[PDB]
RNA sequence: AUAUUGGCGAGAGACCGAUAGCGAACAAGUACAGUGAUGGAAAGAUGAAAAGAACUUUGAAAAGAGAGUGAAAAAGUACGUGAAAUUGUUGAAAGGGAAGGGCAUUUGAUCAGACA
RNA sequence: GUCGAAUUUGGGUAUAGGGGCGAAAGACUAAUCGAACCAUCUAGUAGCUGGUUCCUGCCGAAGUUUCCCUCAGGAUAGCAG
RNA sequence: CGUGGAGGUCAGUGACGAAGCCUAGACCGUAAGGUCGGGUCGAACGGCCUCUAGUGCAGAUCUUGGUGGUAGUAGCAAAUAUUCAAAUGAGAACUUUGAAGACUGAAGUGGGGAAAGGUUCCACGUCAACAGCAGUUGGACGUGGGUUAGUCGAUCCUAAGA
RNA sequence: GUGAACAGCCUCUAGUUGAUAGAAUAAUGUAGAUAAGGGAAGUCGGCAAAAUAGAUCCGUAACUUCGGGAUAAGGAUUGGC
RNA sequence: AAUGGAUUAACGAGAUUCCCACUGUCCCUAUCUACUAUCUAGCGAAACCACAGCCAAGGGAACGGGCUUGGCAGAAUCAGCGGGGAAAGAAGACCCUGUUGAGCUUGACUCUAGU
RNA sequence: GCGUUGGAUUGUUCACCCACUAAUAGGGAACGUGAGCUGGGUUUAGACCGUCGUGAGACAGGUUAGUUUUACCCUACUGAU
């Protein structure tokens, strides 16, 4: 009765998928994403959560800024076109 | 490494007929649920007095 | 090509072994499960049939 | 669900296209350390989850 | 290659083999210990009398 | 002057050598599980070089037998070396409700040294 | 058993852990409830159980004293190297 | 006595075969163990005087992996039930057509959908694994084809509520 | 079509003919039955089974909140033309 | 004696006693069918396991498969069976211990939101 | 050597009648016999009445409701090569 004849009226989604952080956890009935902290301003995230930081930190993406910015820097930060000497 | 071998949430289970006391690793589907974690002897544990 | 129809079934052979119905057949089984081993079930209400 | 969205159609779209074997060229490069396609999805056996 | 213990004189003998063979394996030991050591052509005229219901094999082990 | 388990660029070791070292030497926070928070593995090694076995023959086919490449197929994409539990075949021995062990010698097999 | 209503049921929505909800059984709250599940503090504490990895040589015990919220344990004396 | 690393030394051994492994073959030591021959194997490694440790396993209902006796055994017994010829194929109790026998008996084993699934729909090719027997068949494997709106929905409105 | 009926049984349209098969018919089982004479002596206990059953006509007690009890109990009957 | 008591129609998958009808419950067992079991082709697991399996007596952690003295003892095995193998489901639901807990109650100690 | 019953009241053995019979003798085998049966009674959680307690609850107590489910293994025994 609390078993396998109970287990086939599941049927109705409690979540969907995010759009802050696409990680089907945005629960429907609350508005908010329960993993990404969405739709609030800050990125959910705790100290007790070790390994659920480093899922979602810095250079776990593709980094289209700022893999540039290290390279940009021992330049100098300069403008300008080159030379052709 | 300090934390080397404590990056797990296992628990141990309890006094049945067919299984020791060591910690289990909890969760499903994986294959690495329901093994042993946190002992020297365990595969995938810490050592015995871990070197400073 | 029969260079590399040769390959894919040289590199099927593993997965036929374990009985893979596929290369989308990959289900992992727990090692032990929790509702088998822990517990001790006495007089009362007991769990399972 | 045949009344479908299309945030979620065009995630089906994404699966059926990986959805193929490993390409047979790919057996033959230098350093060919990739042999079967690892990620290959059936409807019958994982669900996808949306 | 790589047979097992036989002492033949490898002139005078043919071979084969058969590796994978998706059979049940104590069905093949005891169809095979009832053939060893009889002359070719009369093992041949009694495994078609098995199919038949005829003559039966053994089983030893 | 002082602080630093993060970031970036470097130099090291009486450290670990694939059940060890980070969870991850590999398309690893990947496969996969859970409604969710989160949980999270396994998996390195053909050869110097694919020269990855042309052709013939048996078979519906996989393959087998020949042949051939290589220093070696006792390396054939189930691939370096390949232990044990367990199993097959050949040869030897024993066996009247267990087996194995200690002392002692017969019978059988097998084996080292030395005669100047 | 009941079967026109204190009936049965889909979807929407409301209440969240010392809290909910209960025509009241300590019932139910995702196979978990006389206090859910997840991760961290955490390798929590045990006067209790189990285990503790090479060989030979020499010497070789105690279950008793007094004190302790002490009686499955300690401190002291004795015996031993 | 033995194991992993360190300093020293023997101008140590080695592709003319190092280490490892197998060995009812030999030798030494009371013993921990040391040494030699034969087999396989292919790239490094030992004696000694000393220095360091993550250093010696039969047990922990030990941890991960591997394999046995049990055993070709229990079993594959709910939902009334199959049969003849031909075609195809190497091979048919199971595939296709025909012949015949039956059932669900329209609160269906029929025809359409909502939730949920995501290409399963259809064709061509094709059977190593899967369908707890089988397989030439398939919701399987390989490559493709396919969903056409001014009127049906969504979009708009407000309910309990956010 | 039978019938008070969307009960049960049978058929037309439509759909399947799938669920490992062959050969034998011991015990003990599982599921379903029938028994001479007696009729609860069985057993903790009439558990289980059997018997009654639809419809028409006749008939219907104590008790009572006058509404019930009541299909009370008990009898006669049922085809075909 | 609203800690509620006496009474009572109707109703009850509630508890107990008897009477008619009825019948393998029984005297007392017999027989028939289907599907298993059984044999075959294909497929083919698990519990459990120190080592394993013939008994009497004696001693003995207080009731031996092994020890000691006796009875005996012939390969390989198939279908039944439920005496034993303290076979197996439960580091026991039972009873004592711990300077181990948790839930609940009250003029126990110490406090606290509130008022 | 052989034989010692059939019934009546409580879970009941304890305790005691009715009739037949030649006679209704006494005991043991883990007060024989639960991996043969029974769960009738023995022991959870539900609930009532009575006593005691300010209370949670315990009982001098009574009534009712209620889950342990192999055998294919070696031996034993009955049969079979």
């Amino acid at each position: 009765g609390k078993g396998t004849p109970s287990f086939g009226k599941r049927h109705n989604k409690s979540h969907t998928l995010c759009n802050r952080c696409g990680r089907r956890s945005f629960h429907v009935q609350k508005k908010t994403c329960s993993s990404c902290g969405y739709p609030a301003a800050k990125t959910r995230s705790y100290n007790w959560g070790a390994k659920a930081k480093r899922r979602h930190t810095t250079g776990t993406g593709r980094m289209r800024y700022l893999k540039h910015v290290s390279r940009r820097f021992k330049n100098g930060f300069q403008t300008g076109s080159a030379s052709k000497a | 490494s300090e934390k080397a071998g404590h990056q797990t949430s296992a628990e141990s289970w309890g006094t049945g007929r067919a299984v020791a006391r060591i910690p289990r690793v909890g969760g499903g589907g994986t294959g690495r649920s329901g093994q042993g974690a946190f002992g020297n002897m365990c595969r995938g544990g810490r050592m015995f007095a871990p070197t400073k | 090509r029969s260079k590399a129809d040769r390959m894919a079934k040289m590199e099927r052979r593993e997965r036929n072994r374990h009985a893979k119905q596929g290369e989308s057949d990959r289900h992992n089984a727990v090692s032990l499960s929790k509702h088998l081993f822990s517990g001790k079930r006495g007089v009362g209400k007991t769990d399972f049939r | 669900a045949a009344q479908k969205s299309f945030r979620i159609k065009q995630k089906m779209a994404k699966a059926k296209k990986q959805n193929r074997p490993l390409p047979q060229w790919i057996r033959l490069r230098t350093n060919n350390t990739i042999r079967y396609n690892a990620k290959r999805r059936n409807w019958r056996r994982t669900k996808m989850n949306i | 290659a790589r047979y097992g213990a036989t002492s033949t004189n490898p002139a005078k003998s043919a071979s084969a083999r058969g590796s994978y063979l998706r059979v049940s394996f104590k069905n093949t030991r005891e169809t095979a210990q009832a053939i060893n050591g009889w002359e070719l052509t009369k093992a041949q005229k009694y495994l078609e009398q098995v199919l038949d219901h005829q003559r039966a094999i053994p089983f030893r082990r």
